[PDB]
Order: C-alpha cells, then sequence, then structure tokens
C-alpha cells in the first residue's frame, strides 16, 4: 500500500535497523497539492523509534525501505493511514498521503 | 472554504536574449540547442525545497510576475501554458509536474549536464540529462510568438549557460541538425543574460521603474516586400533605361581602382582584380542586360512606392561631362571614370528616406530568394550549410550593411535627379505595427492608499532616464487601473513627452524634457493647486498663470503617481531621504513644502497595475453590461440571464467578452477502473453533471463559444476562436520508443457555437435560440455537450484533480445574449449538486448567491514587493559560459484563495 | 523696502497702472521671455497679478526666505501680527529684542530636525 520514489538518493548501503532511531525530516502533503506538515518549519529533526510503531505503517514501512542520507517521496495508501477516521481537524477521512521524506540521519 | 497561508520562496527566471521561431516564409532556421551546467544546489535554503527549472518559453504570455499567482506562487518554467520546462524528474507545463524515467533520475544536482533540443519544424522539445535521453516530449503545442531559453529558480543557485561556438563548449555532441542557440544572436545585438519582463532594475541613486519591453516577433523575420511584377513599364522610363544602367554598371568597382584590386586585361570581374571600368559590351552580356533590367527594377519599385517623374530644366547630359582622372587609369582600352561621370548634384530628405525604403525593398526581395532556396540566418556564415549573418529584414539588420546598400542606390537616384527629373513622394498613411494589445502599453504606478494625504503641503521627484511617453502627478486613491491618467477625472497628471496637461483631456503646458530632467512635482491642499517644477523651474502655462492646476477639490485625497510607456526608464524619488533630492533645496524648501516621505522608516509601499488578466465579478453599476438573476419556475430552471444594457445605442461597447461562474467542479481523484421520470437508483450513484445554456435569438452562434476553463486561463485575445486556445501534448514512452502515456494539457476546453446551426441559406436570426449543454462525468474526467439534445463528435478527456469553471466567450450582438440555465437532464444531477458539498444528494437545482458570473478584466493593480532577490549575471568565460548566482534567500507570506487556486 | 513704499504709497499705484495703459505695458513679455526662449483678454490692460513690482518681488522672495533659520518662524508669526497692529519697523526690532528667547526648539518639532540637517549644511553658513 506504500510506494516509495527516490527524489535525490544517497549511499544505498546502510538501511535503518531495528534497535537504531531515525532522525528524518519529512514534509507531509495532502493528495491535491495542500501542504499540512512539515519539519523545517518547526526547525528540528523528527527523531522515530524504528520497532514500537510511533508512527504510521506506511510512514514507518516506507521509512524503513530508505537508506542513509536518501531523500524520497512516498505514498501512503489509507489503509497503511490514519484511515476511515483520519486525524480529527488536520486530514480529512480516507485520505492517501504523500511524504518528502529526508532521511538525514540514523540516531 | 477558509483561506489558507505558508511561506513560499521568491522565485525569478533568467533568459538569453536569443530569439527563435516558425512562421511562413520566416528566415530563421527551425532547430536549436543550448546546455546548462549546474555548479553547486543547495537543497534546502530554507524551510521549502530548492526550486531549479530549465526550459523554454514563448515571448506572448510568459510573465512571471515576482510573489503571487497561480497555485502556490513561486510560478517559473512550465507553471503556464506559455513554458515547458524540466527539472530531473518532471515535465512542467501548465503547473502540473510529470514524472519521468530517466537514466539514474534524480533532483538537479552539482555538474549535471541538460541539453534541450528544440524543433519547430514538428513541434516537439527534447530533454537530454547527463548526454542521455529523457523519455518524454512535449508536441502539438502552438507556434505564435518567439521560443527562447530560460532557467526559473529560488535562491541559493549557480547555474552556467553554454551556448556553443565561444559561447561554451557543450560538452558533449548535438543531435544532427541542431544549430547552437548562438548562432540566433541578430545583428544588431550582442549577447547578454536579462531577466524576463520586469517593472523595476537596481540604479546608481536607486531603483528605476522600467515600463512595459518591446518584444519582437516572428512576424518581424518575414521579409515582406512591394511585388514588382504587375507593372508595365513607362515610356519616360524606358526613354531613360540606358543612363541608370550605366552608371550602375561598375559603380561597385569605382571604388577600388587604383588600389590592390586594381584591373588587369587578362582577367575580369570576381578575380580579386575586378574593375573592368571599360564598358559592359566587353563584360559578359546576360549580367550586362540583367544589371540594366535591374535599373529597370529599381524604376519599378519607384513605381510601386508611388515615385513619378518630371522635366523641367536643362538637360544634364549637355552640361555633364566625363572626367580622365589621374587616378582610376587604366591601360584596357583607355581610362574613363567606372560608373558614368556626374557633376555637382544634390538631394533633399524626401529622396533620403524614398532611397532608404528603395534599399529595403532591395534587401528584402534578396532576403526572399535566398529563403526560397532554401537559406537562412546564422551568426556566423556557412556557405555549405546555406547560412549567411545578413539573411534577416532590413529593420532587423546592422548599420554598416544599411549604410552599403544605401549608397549605391543613392548614387542612382542622385545621378536621376542630376538629369532633373522629379523625385515624388507618395502618401503618407499612418500605420502601427501592434494594435490590439491596447493595454500591454502603460504601467502605472503609485504608492499604497495609506499614504493618502488630505492636507498639507507635499512634494516629490520623478527623474526621467529616457525621453519617451511618461507622465507624472498626482491621482484620488480610487484610480482605475486600464485607463490612461488624466483622460478621466480621477487623476491630474502633466504628460512631458510633449508638454501637455491631462485632467478630463489634454491642453498644452510647459516644455517636453529631455533626458536627465529631474520633474519635481508639488502640491498644495490649503491653496488647491498642483505646481509642476522642471530642474528647478516652475513651469509655465501658455498664459499668465504659473500653476498647472487649481481649485481641486480634496475629496477621498490624493497620491504621487506615474506611468511609463514602452521602453522607458524613469526614477521615482518620493524623499525618504532629505538629502537625496536635488532640487528640493532649489525650490520648495522656502516654501514651506516638505518631501512626501520625509519621516518614514520603511520605504513607501508601491502598487502597479499589473497587465494580467483576472476574472473579476459584474459590477451592479456596469454601464454596457448587466447580470440578472432568474428565478426557477415549475418549468424553467433557474437562470443567469446576461443582457446588453446599450446595446442599439450611441456609444455601445461591442467587443470581446469573456465570462465564467464563480464556483468550479473538480474531478474525483481516483478515476474508474476500466415523462422523463429519473430512476431513483441512479439519480443517486450518478457521477455526470449537466448544464445548458440559451443563447437568446438575435446572438449569431458564429462568436460564441461554450465549455469549460481550468482556474490558470489568463489570455485576453479581442479576436478569439478556437485556434488562439492554448495546448500540448505529453508524450511518454521506454528507452527505445514504446510510447504508452500520451496526454493532453489545455487551460481551455470549450466548442465553437457556430458549428452547431446547419448552414441554411440566409436567416442566421434563428426564431428557436440554441440551447448548448454541456456534461461531466467526475469519475472519468470526460467531457460531452449537447448541440440541441443531440450529441456531437467532439469529446474531452482529462487527468483527475481538474478544476473546471463554467465558461462562455460572446461577442454581443442583441439586446438579449444568453442565458445560464442550470437544469437536469434524466437521471443526471445538476450543477448546483456538484459545487456544494452538502447538495450532494440533492437532485433539485438550485441557485445560491455565491453562484454568480464574472467577466475577464484584462488589467489589475498589485503591489511591488518590498526586496527582490539578488542575481549575479556575468561571463565567466570564454569556455565556461554565462554563470547565474543567486544566494540570499527571501521568503514571502502567501495567501491562497482555495477554490481559484491562486495565492 | 522698494515694494514697502509702493505698498505705502496707493497714490504711486494710480500712477503704476496710469504708465502701463499709456505706454501699453503688456507685462505678459516681460514674464514670459524666458519661456519663450525655452520653447515651451480678461486683466491684459492691467492687473495686480502682472505688475512687475510683486512680480520681482515674489521671484526674489525665496532668496529673503534663506535668510532665517527654521526656529525664527515664531519670530516671524510676532514680528508680522505686530506689524498688522500698526507697528513701524524700530517697534518691531525692540519688540524681538524684549521677545529674543521666543524662538523655535528642535526638540519640540521633528519636523526642525531635518530642517536643520538641510539648512545648516550650507556651505555659507557660519554658526555665530
Amino acid at each position: 500500500g506504500v510506494e516509495i520514489e527516490t527524489i535525490s538518493p544517497g549511499d544505498g548501503r546502510t538501511f535503518p535497523k531495528k534497535g537504531q532511531t531515525c532522525v528524518v525530516h519529512y514534509t507531509g502533503m495532502l493528495q491535491n497539492g495542500k501542504k499540512f506538515d512539515s519539519s523545517r518549519d518547526r526547525n528540528k529533526p523528527f527523531k522515530f523509534r524504528i520497532g514500537k510503531q510511533e508512527v504510521i505503517k506506511g510512514f514507518e514501512e516506507g521509512a524503513a525501505q530508505m537508506s542513509l542520507g536518501q531523500r524520497a517521496k512516498l505514498t501512503c495508501t489509507p489503509d497503511v493511514a490514519y484511515g476511515a477516521t483520519g486525524h480529527p481537524g488536520v486530514i480529512p477521512p480516507n485520505a492517501t498521503l504523500i511524504f518528502d521524506v529526508e532521511l538525514l540521519n540514523l540516531e | 472554504l477558509l483561506l489558507q497561508t505558508n511561506l513560499i520562496n521568491y522565485v525569478t527566471s533568467i533568459r538569453p536574449n536569443i530569439f527563435v521561431g516558425r512562421a511562413e516564409g520566416s528566415t530563421q532556421y527551425g532547430k536549436w540547442y543550448f546546455e546548462v551546467m549546474v555548479d553547486e544546489v543547495v537543497p534546502f535554503l530554507t524551510a521549502q525545497a530548492t526550486h531549479l527549472r530549465v526550459g523554454w518559453a514563448l515571448t506572448e504570455g510568459y510573465s512571471p510576475y515576482p510573489g503571487g499567482g497561480e497555485g502556490w506562487g513561486g510560478n517559473g518554467v512550465g507553471d503556464d501554458l506559455y513554458s515547458y520546462g524540466f527539472d530531473g524528474l518532471h515535465l512542467w507545463t501548465g503547473h502540473v509536474a510529470r514524472p519521468v524515467t530517466s537514466p539514474g533520475q534524480h533532483l538537479l544536482a552539482p555538474e549535471d549536464v541538460v541539453s534541450c533540443c528544440l524543433d519547430l519544424s514538428v513541434p516537439s522539445i527534447s530533454f537530454r540529462i547527463n548526454g542521455c535521453p529523457v523519455q518524454g516530449v512535449f508536441e502539438a503545442f502552438n507556434l505564435d510568438g518567439l521560443f527562447f531559453p530560460v532557467v526559473s529558480f529560488s535562491a541559493g543557485v549557480k547555474v552556467r549557460f553554454l551556448l556553443g561556438g565561444r559561447h561554451g563548449e557543450f560538452k558533449f555532441l548535438p543531435p544532427p541538425g541542431y544549430a547552437p542557440c548562438h548562432e540566433a544572436v541578430l545583428p544588431r545585438e550582442r549577447l547578454r543574460l536579462e531577466p524576463i519582463k520586469e517593472y523595476r532594475r537596481e540604479g546608481p541613486r536607486g531603483p528605476h521603474l522600467v515600463g512595459p519591453s518591446r518584444c519582437l516577433s516572428h512576424t518581424d523575420f518575414v521579409p515582406c516586400p512591394v511585388d514588382t511584377v504587375q507593372i508595365v513599364l513607362p515610356p519616360h522610363l524606358e526613354r531613360i533605361r540606358e543612363k541608370l544602367a550605366e552608371n550602375i554598371h561598375e559603380l561597385w568597382a569605382l571604388t577600388r581602382i587604383e588600389q590592390g584590386w586594381t584591373y588587369g586585361p587578362v582577367r575580369d570581374d570576381n578575380k580579386r582584380l575586378h574593375p573592368c571600368l571599360v564598358n559592359f559590351h566587353s563584360l559578359p552580356e546576360p549580367e550586362r542586360n540583367y544589371n540594366l533590367q535591374m535599373s529597370g527594377e529599381t524604376l519599378k519599385t519607384l513605381l510601386a512606392l508611388g515615385c513619378h517623374v518630371g522635366m523641367a530644366d536643362e538637360k544634364a547630359e549637355d552640361n555633364l561631362k566625363k572626367t580622365k582622372l589621374p587616378k582610376t587609369y587604366m591601360m584596357s582600352n583607355g581610362y574613363k571614370p567606372a560608373p558614368l561621370d556626374l557633376s555637382h548634384v544634390r538631394l533633399t530628405p524626401a529622396q533620403t528616406t524614398l532611397v532608404d525604403r528603395l534599399a529595403e525593398n532591395g534587401h528584402n526581395v534578396w532576403a526572399r530568394d535566398r529563403v526560397a532556396q532554401g537559406w537562412s540566418y546564422s551568426a556566423v556564415q556557412d556557405i555549405p550549410a546555406r547560412r549567411n549573418p545578413r539573411l534577416v529584414p532590413y529593420r532587423l539588420l546592422d548599420e554598416a550593411t544599411k549604410r552599403s546598400n544605401r549608397d549605391s542606390l543613392c548614387q542612382a537616384v542622385r545621378t536621376l535627379l542630376g538629369y532633373g527629373y522629379n523625385i515624388e513622394p507618395p502618401d503618407q498613411e499612418p500605420s502601427q505595427v501592434e494594435n490590439q494589445s491596447r493595454w500591454d502599453r502603460v504601467r502605472i504606478f503609485r504608492a499604497e492608499k495609506s499614504y493618502t494625504v488630505q492636507s498639507g503641503r507635499w512634494y516629490f521627484e520623478f527623474e526621467a532616464v529616457t525621453t519617451g511617453e511618461m507622465r507624472v502627478g498626482w491621482a484620488r486613491p480610487e484610480l482605475r487601473p486600464d485607463v490612461e491618467l488624466g483622460a478621466d477625472e480621477l487623476a491630474y497628471v502633466f504628460n512631458g513627452h510633449r508638454g501637455q496637461r491631462w485632467h478630463l483631456g489634454s491642453e498644452p503646458f510647459g516644455r517636453p524634457w529631455q533626458s536627465g530632467d529631474v520633474v519635481g512635482c508639488m502640491i498644495d491642499l490649503t491653496e488647491n493647486t498642483i505646481i509642476f517644477t522642471l530642474n528647478g523651474e516652475v513651469l509655465m502655462s501658455d498664459s499668465g498663470s504659473e500653476t498647472a492646476f487649481r481649485e481641486i477639490e480634496i475629496g477621498d485625497g490624493f497620491l504621487p503617481v506615474c506611468s511609463l510607456g514602452p521602453g522607458q526608464v524613469g526614477h521615482l524619488n518620493l524623499g525618504q531621504d532629505v538629502s537625496s533630492l536635488r532640487f528640493f533645496a532649489i525650490c520648495g524648501l522656502q516654501e514651506g513644502f516638505e518631501p512626501f516621505a520625509i519621516n518614514m522608516q520603511r520605504p513607501v509601499t508601491t502598487w502597479f497595475s499589473k497587465s494580467l488578466p483576472q476574472f473579476e465579478p459584474v459590477p451592479p453599476e456596469h454601464p454596457h453590461y448587466e447580470v440578472a438573476r432568474m428565478d426557477g419556475t415549475v418549468d424553467t430552471p433557474p437562470c443567469l440571464r446576461l443582457a446588453h444594457r446599450t446595446w442599439g445605442s450611441q456609444n455601445s461597447l461591442v467587443e470581446m467578452l469573456f465570462l465564467r461562474l464563480s464556483l468550479p467542479v473538480q474531478f474525483h481523484q481516483h478515476f474508474r477502473c476500466t415523462d422523463n421520470r429519473d430512476d431513483p437508483e441512479i439519480i443517486l450513484n450518478t457521477t455526470t453533471y449537466y448544464y445548458s445554456v440559451r443563447v437568446f435569438a438575435g446572438q449569431e452562434p458564429s462568436c460564441v463559444w461554450v465549455g469549460w476553463v481550468t482556474p490558470d486561463y489568463h489570455q485576453h485575445d479581442m479576436n478569439f476562436d478556437l485556434s488562439k486556445v492554448r495546448a500540448v501534448t505529453v508524450t511518454m514512452g521506454d528507452e527505445q520508443g514504446n510510447v504508452h502515456s500520451s496526454l493532453k494539457c489545455s487551460n481551455c476546453y470549450m466548442v465553437w457555437g457556430g458549428d452547431f446551426v446547419s448552414p441554411g441559406q440566409q436567416g442566421r436570426i434563428s426564431h428557436t435560440d440554441l440551447v448548448i449543454g454541456c456534461l461531466v462525468d467526475l469519475a472519468t474526467g470526460l467531457m460531452t455537450f449537447t448541440a440541441n439534445g443531440k450529441e456531437s463528435n467532439t469529446f474531452f478527456q482529462v487527468e483527475p484533480n481538474t478544476k473546471l469553471f463554467p465558461a462562455v466567450f460572446v461577442l454581443p450582438t442583441h439586446q438579449n445574449v444568453i442565458q445560464f440555465e442550470l437544469g437536469k437532464q434524466k437521471n443526471i444531477m445538476p450543477l448546483s449538486a456538484a459545487m456544494f458539498l452538502s447538495e450532494r444528494k440533492n437532485p433539485a437545482p438550485q441557485c445560491p448567491p455565491r453562484l454568480e458570473v464574472q467577466m475577464l478584466m484584462p488589467v489589475s493593480w498589485s503591489r511591488m514587493p518590498n526586496h527582490f532577490l539578488q542575481v549575479e549575471t556575468r561571463r565567466a568565460g570564454e569556455r565556461l559560459g554565462w554563470a547565474v548566482q543567486c544566494q540570499d534567500p527571501l521568503t514571502m507570506m502567501a495567501l491562497h484563495i482555495p477554490e481559484e487556486n491562486r495565492c | 523696502e522698494i515694494f514697502i513704499y509702493w505698498s505705502k504709497s496707493h497714490n504711486f499705484k494710480r500712477e503704476e497702472q496710469n504708465f502701463v495703459v499709456q505706454n501699453e505695458i503688456n507685462n505678459m513679455s516681460f514674464l514670459t521671455a524666458d519661456s519663450k526662449s525655452k520653447m515651451a483678454r480678461r486683466g491684459d490692460r492691467y492687473s495686480v497679478q502682472t505688475s512687475l513690482i510683486v512680480a520681482t518681488l515674489k521671484k526674489m522672495l525665496p532668496i529673503g526666505l534663506n535668510m532665517c533659520a527654521p526656529t525664527d518662524q515664531d519670530l516671524i508669526m510676532l514680528a508680522k501680527t505686530r506689524y498688522a497692529l500698526k507697528d513701524t519697523d524700530e517697534e518691531v526690532r525692540e519688540f524681538l529684542q524684549n521677545n529674543l528667547h521666543l524662538q523655535g526648539k528642535v526638540e519640540g518639532s521633528p519636523s526642525l530636525r531635518w530642517q536643520m540637517a538641510l539648512y545648516r549644511g550650507l556651505p555659507g553658513r557660519e554658526e555665530d
């Protein structure tokens, strides 16, 4: 349900394994092109712990398939996203998400 | 519903001054090639991704005004249909990104090679990354206007232009048939890098407000002479058919005798010893009588131009003699002047202008002939490739060649004048090169409305860098943007192109300026006067009055204002720094006057008239047009009837009109896989919506177009037809052909109403109103039409996420023109159930007050951003090419209107 | 002072227009000679607006306005109103001597700050 397209490849060798936290500069967007979330706007990296599922399934799996230094784009189906209930007041129900993830560092 | 906000980066564009295009009989080669080197690219200079695109743009609608615009701002290449661009992963056209397969695809990184191949013979722009092909080509695009290279970028990039020859290296092999773009430079201009259409540039003592720029046209590359065939040769001309030929048989030979190119009996012309001053009998017969009938041909050009001859005075044959000068002495059959000799003879300016256009009509016939033999223009001469540096029309030729052509025929017309035969000027007809776009001529500038003054005395300066049509004065805050200053009562302005004062008309006052003049403008809200002072000297009326205007009512108040015509540069100095003023101490300081911005920290905000058409609602007070809302009865759906208020009367405005509804319809994100009683289980599940327009009787269907427009339509054409509709095809395949995607992109999808009427003998005023209906399927993006209840062969398919505004373009020809009927069809929902979310399950038609008709206003006001990007344009070297460098980031807070998709 | 005498002597005014009408003094060319040289009814017979005494007075007025400092504007107002109350030149002079300290203050008005910053930047200004 998650589709990843490269934007600017990094190393392609060191992949995020379990036991090391992932550090990202995502940039979330709705399907129609309306930006809804960003990390550079807050001007701080988003260190999420991979394995205990602090993020949604689509984002977790997409960040799993990336590599160090790689900048990629995602496409999160509602099945692997917030889904039928959505995120109240932020994301409408049954919405496909797009993320401009850059995996700048590991831990 | 709610207006959204965001921080976006300022995006600018840079072009080489290279202009190519295709036209019937155009002197330009239809294939060109240029390259771009990427030096450094900062990934995320700010919170938003750094912008960088390379492509081709069209000179008649690619207008990248900084700040707001289409979509979420930062518009550059590909954000409209007048540009086509590539960024390393997407093909940009009409503000839509489409992914492209590439050999190791990524965004533009440092040390990357971008080679854009342009073919105009067949519509095609091909991109090559790092010398490797990119599987996508734009096709079937309109050719009107000129195509030029352009790079659009945000802050923090360094890009180099490679143009081949001495202006680059290309670092690769261009595909066969594609000439380097540096060979298209016109002979009168050098190569330099300058931004696209602007309104401000930095200057020595301050920013310079720059008026519209004169743009070259493809029509200016076709040589159009006057035909010299259907001319019976007159008796008075055959009577002088000989001497005017004898005097031009070796006139080009006279200059070089007694030099290194001195004749010899063994050889003849074209053998580096050309002259052969003896006679044309010794010279070959075909070129001989060719020279005779070329003299006749020049006389035929004189006839077609309007020159006729008359004999008055003493015959020059008697009082003329041949002078065997010590120079031009030859051993081959005696010595004589190479042309026929002539004594003291003069020429009036009428003859100077006439010989100028005579040389023009010689050059344009020569160029026409060369083109008919296949030749074209190239700044470097290539004889085996059949290209010349002088295959441009005379108006575009260089002054050296202009003088060289004019010299010979000036001698010829001088010899004609010597015999006393009059050179009669023809009648004078005033003509304008471009007439339709009357709005892309001026560009009003004024301070923001908050700086309105209603008391005291104020003063400001306006340096006139150029000497053309520029007007400066004071205006009331509600000044219209599309009306020339002074032509209405909203502004008091002084036009110093020829010394006139404008307020509800023009009358002479003062004197016109020259370059470097500082037109200082007073204002006295107590004494109710406006005083114009030039270089410290008060401009004086043609009477005892020294004040341009008097007894001016206060009203809302006044704002400093100025406007500039094409190719004009003016410096406006409101006087934020008092010591910067050059004539305040001379005039104004002792009179109690003050600078307009004497005590202000930030620079005064300036608003200019943007020349970009926008859809705006129909004013209720409009003189010519009105829109009536009709209530939906039991048997009639609700309507939006349009009626011409002043039709058939004096001073009726009859011109091209563009209309659209205020609310769009958006197709579904995901397309689907692979009596008169509506069916209740179909009417709830249908994804088809219908609307119809009832073109009233007396309105000609030949001037009516009905359909839909996307929110990025910005074309104001007074001669609109379906030809002018912008379009482009995006063609995608794999590495070896195999095209598996060919889509259509356009900002306009309408049919022509003239094609739905049977071609009757006469009586185009049909007693029955034409009811053009339109249908849309939001689940497929398919559009259909019904001429009178019967389907038409036309059909349109569009990509998802598309917004379509119901639109009608019409030229009024009756009191009642059209009537938007918001009805419904069988098992088909109305529009009112499509535009409103809460109405998705209501078959009953509605016309809620948000739904209204809007016209297309050609000119609208706008705001000049307080800070502009810093771009360095310089030539790095002979091999490196031209380097563009922008580093300092700028961010602006954008307010984006959702349903109009513009910020 | 020539204008002062002309204003006081209304008899001299009477033969000013008498000289104008009886010598056909147009007065338009005397002010538009520059206008004609630069290539740019109602009161033609006589008018105060075209009187050469006031026309030259106006054309010389900025020089006279250049004499005083911007803080002297209150002093000008005081002298003006005492002139309006029928006082001679000596009276207003010693009135100013009694009111020497009534000049303006630059701290009290922001206008005077830029006025002094422009007025005292002149090379011909002496601070003493």
